[PDB]
C-alpha cells in the first residue's frame, strides 16, 4: 500500500556526507505527503524511522531485523526501487539514492524538493544532460 | 550555475552509514567479493569464486532450525536471498552447511535461462551498487566465476569499492515468493 | 497498491447502525472528496469499509456458512494497510497512534459544513487531551477558513 | 506501494499499432499529467504497460526463449494491482466495471484540447449506452470548462 | 455525439495483441476453452470438460523440476493458478504429469463451500474477457455443469474468436499468489 | 469547545461490530483471553495461560485437510496467525488437535528472540485493541508470565467486556504472512 510515515525537516551532520545541517522550509517538506515517485522523500522517511528507533526503542541485547521487515512498506515505496532497477538495467539513467539536488533562492531561505541526481554509465550524469529539469522545476517555483 | 537569474543550484549527498543499526546494508569489496553490514558486529560475505567450500549435495536446513544455534537475522537475510531467486528447480545447485551456529550456503552457477541466470540476477539486486562490475542483455546473465558463496563474517573496514546502501535488501524484501514454482499440491 | 474503492451514493451519511449513538452524521462533497486523494486518513478507510460491507450484504447472497476470501482479496482495495502499519508502529514506539474507534471533526455552526474527520489518538490506556493536539485542530480551522 | 513508472515521449501519443482500427492519436501534457497524480484510472495504468513494452523491446535484447519474470517483477510499479481487484469486484456484483478495452474522451473541435480517457463500463456482457453514464460525461465536461 | 457546443465524444480501443512478446495475454474461445499465449509460439489451453486425461492420483512436481525439459514461462503461469487457488486442501484433486517435458494439469471439480468453487474462481479471474459465460449474487458458492478442467501446453494459433486478448487477469492474480494458503506443515 | 468563535468540535465513534458479516472482528474479554468473531455464530477463543489441552508434539494439519471436517474461516485465520510469527523455526512449539473437525492449536512459550517472543509478537497484533494489558518501550523482548497460548474455536457469546470489536489487526496481519518465514528446504 501507499506509504504513511509521517516525517517527524531539518538533516544533521550525521545524516549528510561532508555538510552541515541543511534544513527545508515547511513547503518543501510537504510534497512528501502526496507525491509518490520522489527518492528523496522516502530516503528521509528511512532516516526519520532509524532516528526514532535508536532513540525511543531500547536496543537489544543481539541485532534483530523484524522491525525494518515490517515498516519497509510504511516508510518507503517499493515499486520506486523496482522502477530504478527497470531503468538500471535497460541501460538508462538511474537513482542509486545517494545525490540530491535543489534550488534556493539566494535572497530568501525556500527550497525546493531535492530531485536525484540520476547515474547512468558508473557516473553521475552533467548537469548539461537534465538542464531541461532543472529549468522545468524553477518554472514551477515561479509560478507556485 | 545559476537558473533563472536568483536560483542557485545545490546538492546534498546522504550518508547510508548510520542505518547499520535497523537496516542491513550490501556493500562492495571488490569483484569478487560483496558485503551485507547487517550490525556493526556482524555481517554477510557473498563471494564469486571458482574454488568451492562445500563438496557435497545437502543443504538440510530443517536441523539447522532445530538446534538454533544460528544468528536470526543473518537466516532471515539468506532467506530473502533464496526466497528471492526466480524459478529455482534444480535444487542439486545448492548446498549448505550449519554446524555450530554457521552459516554457509553454496550455489553452484555451472545456458541462457538457466538456475545460475536466476542466482546472479539476485546477486545483482542484492548488491545493487558494485555488483555491475560482475550491459543491454538481462533475460540471462553469466559471469565466469563458478559458485557463488555466502558465509557469515565480522564487520571490517569491508566497503573499498562502492559505498554501503539499503536499497538492494529493501527492494528485494518485497520480491520474496513471487516467481517460486509449486513443487507440492497441498501448497 | 493504492486503494480505489469508490463510495456509492452528494456526500456521504453514516447511519445510526454505522455509529455508537450518534444518529444520522452527514458530510458534504468537500470532505468526502478528499478520500479519493488523500492517503494517511483513518476515517477514509473506514468509510470505504462501511461501504463495501454494505455493498456485500445488499447484493451478494449470503452463504450457507461464512466465507471471508472476499475480504481477504479486498483488504488491500478498500484499506491502506501501512496506515494500520503505521499505527502499529506507533504503538510499540509508544507514539500516540489511532484505534480506529474515535473521531473528531470542526463544525461549523452556521453553514453547517463539516471537515474530513481525523481520529482522536490513544494513548495510556485512554484517550488524549483536547489540550495534546489542539495544534491540529488549530491547523485544521486555518486550512477550513483558508479556502 | 503505487505505480512509479513515467512515461517516455510533453504529451504521449498511441499509434496506429497500440489501438483498434484507428490511425495514431495524441493526448497533451496537461492530460498525461493527471497520471502522475490519479490512481483509479486504468488507461493511465494501460498507456505505463504499452510504454513500459515499447521499452523493452526496443531496449533489452530479446532472449533465445520468451521469459515473463519481467512483468512479474514490474506489474505492481506499472499497474495498481487493486485497481484490477476493484474491477473484479464490481464485476462479480453486477456493478458496470471497465475490462480495459474500451475509452471514452472530450475532444474540443476547435482547439483540439482533451481530457484524460474514461474507461468505458460493460454490464451483461455489453457496453452500456451513451444515455447511462452521461452524467459522468457531463461532469468531466464540467471540469474541463473550469480550466 | 455534440455535448455543450464544441466538445465532441470520441473513444478508444486499446490493441493488446502487440503486448504478446512481454506479456501473457488471457483470452477465450468460447464457454469451455480458454488460451493464454505466451508469445506467439505458445500457451496454455485451459478446458472445462467432463472427459479424463490423466486416471491416477500422483503428480511428479519435484521429478519433474529435477528433469526440467519444460518452458519455464507455462510452468510459472500454471504456479501462478496453482497458488491463485482460494482455501485449497484436497491434493486428490489435483493430477498431472509432466512426462517428456509438455505440461498436463487436471483438476477434478466433481456442493456450496468446496475445492472446485475455487477452482472455477480463479480459472474466472485468469481468463477474465470471457470466463463470465462459463450468477452475480451466487459468489463463492458457484458450480459447472463440467466434471474436470484442464491446463495443458499447446502450440499459437488464432484461438480469440470470442473476447479479445488480455493480460489483465494473469496481472491482476499475480498479487492473488500465496494469500489463502491454508498451512500444511509447522515450518513452511 | 468553540475554536476560533465559529467553529465547533464534535466526535463519532464507529460502530465497527456491524462489520461481523462481512470480516472477523478481534476483541478482548480480559489479559487472559481474546477472540476472534467469525458471524454472530462461532470465532475463536486465544488464550495466555498455564495449563494445556493437547499434551502431545503432533500437528497433524495434512490428516486434517484430507478429512475437511472443520470450518474454511477458522482454518484460513489460523493459517493467517501461524504465517504471521517471525521467524518460526521450533517445530516442537507448535502441537495442534483437529480430532472430530474441530480447531485446537497449542503454542508452547517455554530473553530476546525466541519463538514465545515471536508468538506474542503476532499475538498482541491479532486482538490489537486490549492486548496491552496481557514498559511500552521493549517490543522486540516480550515475554509474558503464561506458559501456553491455546488458540481454541467456539460458538460466540457476548465476550467483549474490557475492548470493543474491531477488524483492524486481522486486515493488518494480512498484510503480513509470507514475510518472515525462513526457508526449510531448497525447493519451496
Ligand atoms: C552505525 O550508525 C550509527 C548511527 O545510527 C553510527 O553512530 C554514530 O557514529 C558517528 C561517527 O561515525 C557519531 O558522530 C559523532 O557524534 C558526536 C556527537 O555524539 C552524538 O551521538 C552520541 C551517541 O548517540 C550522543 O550520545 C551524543 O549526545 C550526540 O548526539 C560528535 O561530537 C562527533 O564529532 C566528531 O567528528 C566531527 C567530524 O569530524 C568533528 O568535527 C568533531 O570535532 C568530532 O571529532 C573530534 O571529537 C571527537 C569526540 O571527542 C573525537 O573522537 C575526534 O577524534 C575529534 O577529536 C561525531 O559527529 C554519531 O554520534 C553516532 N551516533 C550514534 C547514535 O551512535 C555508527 O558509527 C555507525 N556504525 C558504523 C559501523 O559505522
Ligand atoms: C551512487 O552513484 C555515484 C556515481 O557512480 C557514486 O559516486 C561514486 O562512487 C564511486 C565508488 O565509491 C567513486 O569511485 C571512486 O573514485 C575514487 C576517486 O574519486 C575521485 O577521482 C576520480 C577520478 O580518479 C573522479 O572521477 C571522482 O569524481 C573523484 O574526484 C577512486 O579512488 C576509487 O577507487 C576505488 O575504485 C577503484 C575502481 O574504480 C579501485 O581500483 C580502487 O582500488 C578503489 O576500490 C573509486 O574509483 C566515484 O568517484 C564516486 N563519484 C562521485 C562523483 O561521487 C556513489 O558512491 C553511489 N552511491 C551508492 C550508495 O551507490
Ligand atoms: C543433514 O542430514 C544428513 C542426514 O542425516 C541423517 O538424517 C537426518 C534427518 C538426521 O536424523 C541425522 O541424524 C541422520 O544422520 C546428514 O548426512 C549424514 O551424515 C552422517 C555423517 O557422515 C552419516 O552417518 C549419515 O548416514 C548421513 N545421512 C544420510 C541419510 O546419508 C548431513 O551430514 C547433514 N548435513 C550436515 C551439513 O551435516
Ligand atoms: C512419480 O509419479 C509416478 C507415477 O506417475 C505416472 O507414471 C510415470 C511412469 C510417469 O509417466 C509420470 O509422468 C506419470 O504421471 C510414480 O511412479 C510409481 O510410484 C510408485 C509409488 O507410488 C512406485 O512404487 C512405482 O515403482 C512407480 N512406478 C510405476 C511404474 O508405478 C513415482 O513414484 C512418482 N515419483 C517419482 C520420483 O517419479
Ligand atoms: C497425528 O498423526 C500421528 C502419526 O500417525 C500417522 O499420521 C496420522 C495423521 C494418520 O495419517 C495415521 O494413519 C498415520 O499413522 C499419530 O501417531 C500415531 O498414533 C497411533 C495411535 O496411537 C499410533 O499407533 C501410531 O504408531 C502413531 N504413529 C506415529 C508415527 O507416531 C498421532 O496419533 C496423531 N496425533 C494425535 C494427537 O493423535
Ligand atoms: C557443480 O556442477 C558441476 C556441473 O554439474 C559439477 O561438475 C560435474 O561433476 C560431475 C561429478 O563429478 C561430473 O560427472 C561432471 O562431468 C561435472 N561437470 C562439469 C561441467 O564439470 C560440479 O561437481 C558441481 N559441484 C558441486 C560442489 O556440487
Ligand atoms: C559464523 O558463525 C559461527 C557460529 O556462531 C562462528 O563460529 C563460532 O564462533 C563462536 C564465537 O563465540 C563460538 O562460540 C562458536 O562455538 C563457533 N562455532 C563454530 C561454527 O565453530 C563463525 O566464526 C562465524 N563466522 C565467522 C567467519 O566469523
Ligand atoms: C454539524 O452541525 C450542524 C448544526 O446544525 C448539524 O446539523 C444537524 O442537521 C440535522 C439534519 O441534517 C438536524 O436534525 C440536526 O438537529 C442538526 N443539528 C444541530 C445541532 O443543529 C450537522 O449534522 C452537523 N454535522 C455533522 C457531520 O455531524
Ligand atoms: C505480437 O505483437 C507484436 C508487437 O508486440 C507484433 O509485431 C508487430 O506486428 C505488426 C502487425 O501489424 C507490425 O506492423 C509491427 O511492425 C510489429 N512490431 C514489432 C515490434 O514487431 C506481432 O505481429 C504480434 N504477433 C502475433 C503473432 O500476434
Ligand atoms: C474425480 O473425482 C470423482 C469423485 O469426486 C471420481 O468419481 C468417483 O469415482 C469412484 C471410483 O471408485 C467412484 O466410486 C465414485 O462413486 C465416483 N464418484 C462420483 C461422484 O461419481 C472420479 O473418478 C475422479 N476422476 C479422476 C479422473 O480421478
Ligand atoms: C470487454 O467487453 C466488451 C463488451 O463485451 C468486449 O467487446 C466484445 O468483444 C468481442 C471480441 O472481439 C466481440 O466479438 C464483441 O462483439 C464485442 N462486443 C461489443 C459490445 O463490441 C471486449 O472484447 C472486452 N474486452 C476485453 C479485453 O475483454
Ligand atoms: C451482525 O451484524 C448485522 C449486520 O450489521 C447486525 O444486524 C443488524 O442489527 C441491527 C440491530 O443490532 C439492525 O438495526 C440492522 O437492521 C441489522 N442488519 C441486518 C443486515 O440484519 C447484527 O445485529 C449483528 N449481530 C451480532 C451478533 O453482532
Ligand atoms: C513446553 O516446553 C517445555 C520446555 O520448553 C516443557 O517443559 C519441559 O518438560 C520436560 C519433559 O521431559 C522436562 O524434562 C523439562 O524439565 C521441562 N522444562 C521446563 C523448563 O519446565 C513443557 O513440558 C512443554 N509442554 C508441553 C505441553 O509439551
Ligand atoms: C480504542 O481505545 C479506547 C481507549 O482506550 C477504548 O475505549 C474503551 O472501550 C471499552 C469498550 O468496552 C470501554 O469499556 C472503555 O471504558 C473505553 N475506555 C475509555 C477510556 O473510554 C476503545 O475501546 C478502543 N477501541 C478499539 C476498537 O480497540
Ligand atoms: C539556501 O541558500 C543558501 C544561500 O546559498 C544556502 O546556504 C543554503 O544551503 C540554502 N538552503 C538549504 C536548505 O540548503
Ligand atoms: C557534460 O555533459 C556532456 C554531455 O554528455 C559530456 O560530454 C561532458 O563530458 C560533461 N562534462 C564533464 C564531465 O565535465
Ligand atoms: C558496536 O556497537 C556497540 C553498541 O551497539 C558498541 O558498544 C561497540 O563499541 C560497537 N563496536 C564497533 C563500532 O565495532
Ligand atoms: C501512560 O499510562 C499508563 C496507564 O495508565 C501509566 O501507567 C503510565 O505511567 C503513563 N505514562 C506516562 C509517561 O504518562
Ligand atoms: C480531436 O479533435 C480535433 C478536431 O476534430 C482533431 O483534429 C483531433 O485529431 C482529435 N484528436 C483526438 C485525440 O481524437
Ligand atoms: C444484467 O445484470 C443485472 C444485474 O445482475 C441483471 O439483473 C440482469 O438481468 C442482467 N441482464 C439481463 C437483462 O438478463
Ligand atoms: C441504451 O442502451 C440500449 C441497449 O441496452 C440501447 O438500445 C439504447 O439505444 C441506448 N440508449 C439510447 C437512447 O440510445
Ligand atoms: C507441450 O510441449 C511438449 C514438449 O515439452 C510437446 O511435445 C507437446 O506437443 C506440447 N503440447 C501440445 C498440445 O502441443
Ligand atoms: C478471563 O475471562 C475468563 C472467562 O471464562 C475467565 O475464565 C478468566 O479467569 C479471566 N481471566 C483471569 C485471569 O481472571
Ligand atoms: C469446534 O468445532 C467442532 C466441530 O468441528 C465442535 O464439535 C466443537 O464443539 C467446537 N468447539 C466448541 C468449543 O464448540
Amino acid at each position: 500500500g501507499t506509504f504513511t510515515w509521517t516525517l517527524s525537516y531539518c538533516l544533521t551532520r550525521w545524516m549528510l556526507i561532508e555538510a552541515e545541517l541543511k534544513c527545508f522550509g515547511n513547503t518543501a517538506v510537504a510534497k512528501c505527503n502526496e507525491k509518490h515517485d520522489e527518492e528523496f522523500c522516502d530516503m528521509l522517511r528511512l532516516f526519520d524511522f532509524n532516528k526514532q528507533a535508536i532513540q525511543r526503542l531500547k536496543a537489544p541485547a543481539q541485532m534483530s531485523i523484524q522491525l525494518i521487515n515490517k515498516a519497509v512498506n510504511a516508510l518507503i515505496n517499493d515499486q520506486l526501487i523496482m522502477k530504478n532497477h527497470l531503468r538500471d538495467i535497460m541501460c538508462i539513467p538511474y537513482c542509486n539514492y545517494s545525490k540530491y539536488w535543489y534550488l534556493n533562492h539566494t535572497t530568501t531561505g525556500r527550497t525546493s524538493l531535492p530531485k536525484c541526481w540520476l547515474v547512468s554509465n558508473g557516473s553521475y550524469l552533467n548537469e548539461t544532460h537534465f538542464s531541461d529539469d532543472i529549468e522545468q522545476q524553477a518554472d514551477n517555483m515561479i509560478t507556485e | 550555475s545559476l537558473y533563472k537569474g536568483v536560483y542557485e543550484l545545490q546538492t546534498l549527498e546522504l550518508n547510508m552509514e548510520t542505518l547499520n543499526m535497523t537496516m542491513p546494508l550490501s556493500c562492495t569489496k571488490n569483484n569478487s567479493h560483496h558485503y551485507i553490514m547487517v550490525g556493526n558486529e556482524t555481517g554477510l560475505e557473498l563471494t564469486l569464486t571458482n574454488t568451492s567450500i562445500i563438496n557435497h549435495k545437502f543443504c538440510n536446513l530443517s536441523d539447522a532450525h532445530k538446534k538454533n544455534l544460528y544468528d536470526h537475522a543473518l537466516m532471515s537475510i539468506i532467506s530473502t536471498f533464496h526466497l528471492s531467486i526466480p524459478n529455482f528447480n534444480q535444487y542439486e545447485a545448492m548446498s549448505c552447511d550449519f554446524n555450530g551456529g554457521k552459516i554457509s550456503v553454496q550455489y553452484n552457477l555451472s545456458h541462457c535461462g538457466t538456475v545460475a541466470n536466476g542466482v546472479l540476477q539476485t546477486f545483482m539486486r542484492m548488491a545493487w551498487g558494485g555488483s555491475y562490475i560482475a550491459c543491454g542483455n538481462w533475460d540471462c546473465i553469466m559471469t565466469s566465476y563458478q559458485y557463488l558463496i555466502i558465509q557469515n563474517t565480522t564487520w571490517e573496514d569491508h566497503c573499498q569499492f562502492s559505498r554501503p546502501s539499503p536499497i538492494g535488501y529493501l527492494g528485494l524484501l518485497s520480491q520474496r515468493t513471487r516467481d517460486i514454482y509449486i513443487s507440492r499440491r497441498l501448497l
